């Protein structure tokens, strides 16, 4: 049923580019034209046959990166360069000519150890650290650059006028020593990317695929053109900064992997991130496109959603249902049936006549609401949004100059030009409490269908020859249309508060940089066991490329899950970053209390575990925000030298502290848990049993089981007092779970702030604590002195795994007399519980076991 | 005199009753706080029916008793609505 979507052979530019096979490149560098500039090295390239002249701009960057840009020397019309994705102009490092011959120029970045060898004929680039070759560019001669000439293509019944002709660009990269590559979401495929030699390339083109299937390289809703390569010896990253339709070929050949990128228009613009460790690559990419926005705490709790809740009464019944069944929940979601006939920023006058009163009732429960706002605007002269956008000329246009009209949820609809900054400002202002009537501070937003989805359009999206701000074609900008929606919405939630409140926006489509604006989810999955399984590799591929705030619909969007599958999905979702249950219009109701008691109890247990880990989750997202480190991680990120982890996708880690292997098979009696690490120990957090690595442990499970292990040497903060929402909990005391290394040590961090504003940044109102255990002493100190916070949070309990019974326990706090703590000890489990230390979380203190 | 958990599991000093730390497995040592997971808080609710609520709803910032006595140190001031 996939004739809707083009294969590479049906994409004329992919067909052309991919017909170029590995061979002798006709491109050659004219070393006479070489020039060392203040920021870059420029040199002319020429196609030996067509005599087309190109310009290579080569840059060494601070933080050990290289940027390669190639454009035409004298083009007829300007080529697209991706804006608004880089957060800054990347700081450059000085290049030097350190060697030369008849066919070569050797370049040194600053004073070493990184070198770039430019070969003149055939054109080629080699990147080295000292004398070790890291990667090659155009080593297989696959560079292709169709210059703007002085064409018309039809697929199905849609006609692309293509007025500029062939303009595609492409380039290959060789990675010696690399056998494993990852990234380039979004695909319903394995974490470790497969070779494309015998089939389709991986496609990056934001598309709405109805009932998408698993284990295939079709383009889905988002596109992040970032590829990570990992070996025992090094990590590298390739960031192909292009916003047009892009295909990616992968082939393996002493072990070596080749990567080839093929884009429809724009310039060649690629960043090479040289590591050497994967965390260096994280830092390198984060310096280019920014870091994960710090989510407001409530958005890390549980979200209850479906298409659709009926009316205000239904919403309040759902809210009361959580409290009547002792289940926590932070947000209830309102899908498209809450608006007036899919006119966004409105409310159905019969079923949602008093949104402020509904939002006030939720605020009295200290809960929030999310409302969907899609970018397509119903063509309707009675719709003020459409009238304003049309009158101000802020719509995407066709070549004849009329506003583009396609078909979507409200019928005929137009599409605002979110590439236009004047349009984004209009959109952002529309979220003011005066403009978006019925909204309130506890109402947040969901951007959907922002690929953009166009029901009567080619491949269910906008025509390639639609025209945007500045005259650029839609084919030039497609993959950042969604990001611009996400960005303008999030800025609107900040502005409406006067710049004080952090936003929460969920987006379906995305691109490099989307991590700056909120969360994403994997779209319309299906209530099936294999879709449950695939949520791990999909969110892991997003984490690796900077999008840490990822999740999948709990229970599956399509179809009705069996109760056991829904339980397993709650357990899985409870340990994934974005935790939302959602369901298609025609599914049965599956709020978690509607199931038989045994299934309710397992789900409530999963919900309690998630809420009690919120301090841990919040700290991981603060580290992601400050450092660019992913929250959810593949095992190989934490164990880069254990080759048996390089493909694992049925387990993951949260930070470096928790290893998770959720049950994802019906009627399972046990799971095989790989516990990695030489000299490493792992604590079963349910039984406190210690296990040494490396080993594959067979763990028997029941319905209520969630296989979770804490790593020795880590300290995990928890809120053991689970309440009805996170707002209710954010002044509660902390319990510290200390998992002792074999050396008797452990460390951990904890971030705290007001939970929802930018005060942590504009006023340094926060705490970052370091907890360290060594010898027989637990010590709390500041990990950032610039942060102070007025908070009643205190340490109510310390749980130490792998400890012997002490003779006495002594607490010392700055400003207080030395005191004695009572304690309980279990000889079977070697678990030590220190009772009520009672010290403020803002204080330096130490606890000694004698 | 020391206090004994109602289930009969421990004996704690009287100053560990309502000291905002859970010492009894049945929650009986913290009837007025949110420290135990299985405790209960009693709403006298003069002018309506008396009510028991979860300990986790003491000082959560939400008005659970009509007399408002479950919120005594949370920043939420609950008015009496029993009539
Ligand atoms: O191919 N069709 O069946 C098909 C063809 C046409 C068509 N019409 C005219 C001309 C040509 N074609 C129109 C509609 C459909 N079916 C669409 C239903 C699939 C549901 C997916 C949507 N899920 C989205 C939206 C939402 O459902 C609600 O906002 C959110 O709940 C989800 O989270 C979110 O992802
Ligand atoms: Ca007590
Ligand atoms: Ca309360």
């Amino acid at each position: 049923d996939r004739s809707n979507f083009k294969t590479c052979d049906e994409s004329s530019f992919c067909k052309r580019q991919r017909s170029i096979r590995p061979g002798l490149s006709p491109y050659r560098a004219l070393l006479d034209t070489l020039q060392l500039g203040p920021d870059a090295l420029t040199v002319h390239l020429i196609h030996e046959v067509t005599k087309v002249l190109l310009v290579l701009e080569l840059q060494g960057l601070q933080k050990d990166m290289t940027r390669i840009r190639i454009d035409e020397l004298e083009p007829r019309r300007p080529r697209y360069r991706v804006p608004d994705v880089l957060v800054a102009d990347p700081p450059t490092a000085r290049l030097s000519v350190s060697g030369r011959d008849d066919n070569s120029v050797e370049l040194t970045v600053a004073e070493g150890p990184y070198k770039i060898i430019l070969t003149a004929q055939p054109f080629r680039l080699d990147l080295l650290e000292d004398r070790s070759l890291l990667l090659s560019v155009n080593a297989r001669g696959l560079m292709a650059f169709e210059h703007q000439r002085a064409w018309e293509e039809t697929f199905k019944t849609h006609s692309d006028s293509k007025p500029y002709g062939p303009t595609s660009v492409g380039l290959d990269f060789s990675l010696p020593g690399m056998e494993h590559v990852y990234g380039i979401p979004e695909h319903a495929d394995s974490l470790r990317l497969k070779v494309t030699e015998g089939g389709e390339p991986y496609r990056l083109y934001n598309l709405d695929v109805f009932q998408y299937e698993l284990n295939n390289p079709m383009a889905l809703y988002g596109s992040v053109p970032v590829l990570l390569a990992h070996s025992f010896h090094r990590d590298l990253g390739i960031f192909w900064l292009n916003a047009a339709e892009t295909w990616v070929d992968i082939s393996s050949n002493t072990p070596q992997t080749d990567i080839r990128w093929m884009s429809e228009s724009g310039i060649i613009d690629v960043f090479l991130m040289l590591g050497p460790s994967v965390f260096d690559v994280f830092r390198q990419y984060a310096s280019l496109t920014g870091t994960q926005a710090l989510p407001p705490l409530f958005s890390l709790g549980y979200h209850q959603s479906r298409w659709n809740y009926r009316d205000e009464a239904d919403v309040l019944e759902v809210d009361q249902g959580f409290d009547d069944h002792n289940m926590p929940c932070d947000v209830i979601w309102l899908d498209i049936e809450h608006a007036d006939g899919k006119r966004y920023f409105t409310w159905d006058p019969t079923r949602f006549p008093q949104p402020l009163n509904m939002l006030e009732h939720l605020a009295s429960k200290r809960r929030k609401l999310v409302a969907i706002v899609d970018p397509h605007i119903k063509v309707d002269s009675g719709y003020r949004v459409h009238e304003e956008l049309r009158n101000h000329g802020l719509y995407v246009k066709t070549r004849d100059g009329s506003d583009y009209e396609g078909w979507c949820w409200p019928g005929s609809a137009s599409y605002p030009d979110f590439t236009n900054p004047r349009m984004r400002a209009w959109w952002s202002n529309m979220f003011s409490f005066d403009n978006y009537e019925g909204s309130a501070p506890n109402l947040y937003v969901w951007n959907d269908m922002n690929e953009p989805s166009v029901f009567n359009g080619p491949e269910v999206t906008m025509l390639k020859d639609a025209v945007h701000y500045g005259g650029w074609e839609h084919r030039d900008i497609h993959n950042i249309y969604g990001l611009y929606v996400h960005m303008a919405t999030a800025d609107g939630l900040i502005q409406r508060s006067g710049g004080i409140e952090r936003p929460f926006v969920l987006s379906r489509a995305f691109f490099s940089g989307s991590q700056r604006f909120g969360a994403v989810w994997t779209g319309d999955n299906t209530a099936e066991w294999d879709h449950l399984k695939i949520s791990i590799p999909m969110c892991l591929s997003l984490a690796l490329v900077g999008l840490s705030f990822c999740g999948a619909d709990v229970g599956g969007f399509f179809k009705n899950p069996e109760p056991e599958l829904l339980v397993r999905w709650y357990q899985m979702g409870a340990y994934q970053p974005f935790f939302r249950a959602h369901a298609h219009l025609d599914t049965g109701r599956r709020e978690p209390w509607l199931l038989a008691s045994q299934y309710q109890d397992a789900i409530r247990d999963a919900l309690f575990q998630r809420y009690s880990l919120l301090p841990f989750w919040y700290t991981l997202f603060y580290q992601a925000h400050k450092e660019g480190f992913p929250v959810m991680r593949p095992l190989w990120v934490q164990y880069p030298e254990d080759m048996s982890t390089f493909s694992i996708e049925d387990q993951f880690m949260l930070g470096d502290a928790l290893l998770i292997h959720p049950v994802s098979d019906a009627g399972a009696h046990g799971v095989q848990v790989y516990l990695p690490g030489q000299e490493e120990v792992w604590y079963d957090i349910q039984s406190y049993q210690k296990h040494h690595g490396p080993q594959t442990l067979y763990l028997p499970v029941t319905l209520s089981s969630i296989p979770v292990f804490q790593r020795g040497g880590t300290i995990v903060p928890r809120w053991m007092r689970v309440r009805r929402s996170s707002d209710c909990m954010k002044d509660d005391p902390i319990t510290l779970f200390v998992a002792l290394s074999p050396q008797g040590t452990a460390q951990g961090e904890l971030f705290l702030d007001d939970g929802h504003t930018f005060n942590y940044q504009t006023r340094h109102e926060f705490l970052l604590r370091r907890f360290s255990f060594s010898g027989s002493t637990l010590v709390s100190s500041s990990a950032d002195p610039k942060g102070h916070l007025e908070t009643p949070i205190w340490i109510e309990r310390v749980v130490i795994m792998g400890a012997g019974k002490p003779a006495a326990v002594v607490l010392q706090t700055k400003g207080s007399p030395e005191s004695r703590l009572s304690f309980q000890h279990d000889p079977e489990t070697s678990v030590l519980i220190l009772r009520k230390p009672g010290v403020s979380v803002a204080s330096d203190w130490s606890i000694h076991l004698r | 005199k020391p206090f004994t958990c109602l289930d009969g599991t421990a004996t704690i000093p009287f100053d560990q009753v309502n000291d905002d730390y859970c010492d009894c497995k049945d929650g009986s040592d913290e009837p007025g706080t949110a420290a135990c997971p299985n405790g209960s808080f009693h709403c006298t609710n003069t002018g309506y029916k008396p009510l028991y609520i979860l300990s986790s709803r003491v000082n959560d910032g939400v008005c659970d008793c009509c007399d408002g006595t479950d919120e005594y140190n949370s920043g939420t001031v609950c008015e009496n609505t029993c009539r």
